[PDB]
């Protein structure tokens, strides 16, 4: 009669009950998404409800446990979900309306409307900014289409963050626990291990670490920038100061990717692109997924399973049908794996999907696995994969086998300059935004920050640390740390911060051990044996053992590595030194929109 | 566990707790027939044989 006893079988019973419903809730996503029902819409909603919160039902005797030594399995790692109780702690009333609090902004953000002189014609935020992003060379409409939108709602977003630190932190003082940010750790935290023991806290230091890495690549496009960016903007630019985050391709400057405007090589000689050449043999929307097929062979990546021919569309729907672009896969398991685009003949087919790819082919090497335990060696796992080879998805020199190079090969840099700065857009313009905003979390998580300084510091920090400027600063009278969903909703960026190093060596494996030397942009990926079984192994191992013990495996070194980063471009760097070696090197922070 | 050459009958609705469940439902045990959910996107071993 002992709950030991009931614990060992019910614990083992629950885990194929809980897969049955928990398969249910993705499938239902695509049938509602084309034609809405009753049962339709509310399959996921009433199948993910017993997962979160009737999981305490079955959690209560979970609490019971004794320094037994018998569970010496990862089970013991499951059963620290077993003994998740959930939000019981929260009172009904004060979190009646946190849920309504929550996402309250979000409509407004959604349902948004930017005012504009003489109102000639409707505007909104998405994608009517950036539509007219480079339309003109006005600085007033480029100023003031942020600045009404701040307007219209960035004032009132400040009550929402009174309560959320406060519940945020409730749960840590629930759990044992000072700070959620200790919570959030439980991914990286093992115990009773010798030797493969990792800190909660110490990812806490990776932030001061992996800023020095990120300094290098600002500072050489900031010495293009220099070179041709005056003449186009000279009132906001000054050769010896930071990079203006106002003239960008964006509206907050997060993602620096329309950037290739302002950097272009030379004006007089267009870029190379083949479309009538390459149509030579009846180029269809077959086409492109005919070569993302052939694509897997030259990454020994084995083909998926039967579910790449049913769940995936691969041709348009033809009819009154309505598709979803953003792509919807999920990790089911039990071969239920999609890959979906708004499916027609474009070029776009090409890239995106092959974002999923990697996507793809890791679930299955875990799948197997329990879906408490459905994971790589850490959460940025997942997403890096899947970007590592989309860089050689572009690149046509790769593409020999392909059939459409003719490898006429040109004069190396007075071709390669033109194409791979396009690809440098990727590496630079988001590292800035990723190193400020995880900083702030955690010491706001704690709270050693006062109240006087946790404020204007945001503005503060941002002048002198990262170097950028913005149009309007807030001080009291706008919450830019409320103008987010991320932040509206607690969201972190420890999903992009740990695979955004780490891309680039995963990538660097597959040459290293192929023994390839110099830029990374001519490495053959193909027919090789030895990187499919380096890649075969802890594709397959999963979250079985410690992360820490995989850690070190994965990338050969306890230390962050720089010269990879700067040896794929080491052309487009080497020459930027030449026509600036004779100028101020960095930027002073003497000179600065602080005033 | 079952005996060699003999057939098996599923009859007993289980309980999680020790306890008898006598003639009364119990919670977080079902009845352990177990209907697959069969769908064509199932890999071979999952498929039904
Ligand atoms: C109003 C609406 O959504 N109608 C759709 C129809 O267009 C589609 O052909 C059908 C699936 O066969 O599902 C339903
Ligand atoms: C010649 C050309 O421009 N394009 C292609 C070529 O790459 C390909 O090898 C050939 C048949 O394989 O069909 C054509
Ligand atoms: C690359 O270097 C060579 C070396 O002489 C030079 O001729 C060429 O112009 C350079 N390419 C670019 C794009 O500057
Ligand atoms: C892989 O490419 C071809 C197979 O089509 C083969 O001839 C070649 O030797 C292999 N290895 C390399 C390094 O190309």
């Amino acid at each position: 009669s002992t709950t030991e006893e009931q614990a060992k079988t019910f614990l083992e019973k629950f885990n194929h009950e809980a897969e049955d419903l928990s398969y249910q809730s993705s499938l239902a996503s695509w049938n509602y998404n084309t034609n809405i029902t009753d049962e339709n819409v509310q399959k996921m909603n009433e199948a993910r409800a017993k997962w979160s919160a009737f999981y305490e039902e079955q959690s209560r005797m979970a609490k019971t446990y004794s320094l037994e030594e018998i569970q010496n399995l990862t089970l013991k790692r499951q059963l620290k979900a077993l003994q998740q109780s959930g939000t019981s702690v929260l009172s009904a009333e004060k979190s009646k309306r946190l849920n309504t609090i929550l996402n309250t902004m979000s409509t407004i953000y959604s349902t948004g409307k930017v005012l504009d002189p003489n109102t000639q014609e409707c505007l909104a935020l998405e994608p009517g900014l950036d539509d007219i992003m480079e339309n003109s060379r006005d600085y007033n409409r480029r100023l003031w289409a942020w600045e009404g939108w701040r307007a219209e709602v960035g004032k009132q977003l400040r009550p929402l963050y009174e309560e959320y630190v406060v519940l945020e932190n409730e749960m840590a003082r629930a759990n044992n626990y000072e700070d959620y940010g200790d919570y959030w750790r439980g991914d990286y935290e093992v115990t009773e291990a010798g030797d493969y023991d990792y800190s909660r806290d110490q990812l806490m230091k990776d932030v001061e670490n992996t800023f020095a890495e990120i300094k290098p690549l600002y500072e050489q496009l900031h010495a293009y920038v220099r070179a041709k960016l005056m003449d186009t903007y000279p009132s906001y630019i000054s050769p010896t100061g930071c990079l203006p985050a106002h003239l960008l391709g964006d509206m907050w400057g997060r993602f620096w990717t329309n950037l290739y405007s302002l950097t272009v090589p030379f004006k007089h000689k267009p870029s190379i692109d083949v479309t009538e050449k390459m149509k030579n043999q009846s180029w269809d929307a077959e086409r492109i997924f005919k070569e993302a097929e052939k694509f897997f062979v030259s990454i020994s990546l084995p083909h998926m399973t039967q579910g790449f021919w049913d769940n995936s569309m691969l041709t348009e729907p033809g009819d009154g049908r309505k598709v979803v672009c953003h792509p919807t896969a999920w990790d089911l398991g039990k071969g239920d794996f999609r890959i979906k685009m708004c499916t027609k003949v474009t070029m776009d087919d090409f890239l995106t999907a092959h974002h999923e790819m990697g996507h793809i082919q890791y679930d299955m090497a875990y799948a197997a696995q329990p879906y408490l335990l459905r994971d790589g060696a850490n959460e940025g796992f997942h997403e890096a994969v899947g970007e590592i080879m989309s860089l050689s998805a572009a690149t046509p020199h790769y593409l020999k086998a392909l059939g459409l190079l003719e490898p006429d090969f040109y004069e190396d840099n007075e071709t390669e300059i033109n194409f791979l700065l396009k690809q440098a857009l990727t590496i630079v313009g988001t590292l800035p935004f990723t190193y400020m905003l995880e900083k702030w979390r955690w010491m706001v998580f704690k709270g050693e920050i006062p109240k006087e300084q946790w404020m204007e510091k945001w503005w503060e920090m941002k002048r002198e640390i990262v170097g950028v400027v913005e149009p309007l600063p807030h001080d009291e009278t706008y919450c830019d740390p409320a103008c987010l969903f991320h932040v509206a909703e607690d969201y972190s960026f420890i999903r992009y911060y740990t695979r955004t190093i780490y891309q680039f060596q995963f990538h660097e494996a597959l040459c290293k051990t192929a023994n390839h030397e110099g830029a990374l942009f001519k490495c053959d990926i193909s027919n090789s044996t030895e990187a499919g079984q380096r890649l075969l192994q802890m594709l397959s191992l999963g979250k079985s053992e410690p992360w820490t013990l995989a850690l070190e495996s994965i990338v050969g070194i306890k230390t962050m590595d720089v010269k990879p980063l700067l040896n794929y471009f080491e052309p487009l760097f080497t020459w930027l030194k030449e026509q600036n070696r004779n100028s101020f090197v960095g930027w002073s922070t003497e000179w600065t929109p602080y005033s | 566990n079952l005996k060699p050459f003999e057939r098996d009958i599923s009859t007993e609705i289980y309980q999680a707790g020790n306890k008898p469940c006598n003639g009364v439902a119990g919670v977080n045990c079902y009845f352990p027939l177990q209907s697959y959910g069969f769908r064509p996107t199932y890999g071979v071993g999952h498929q039904p044989y």
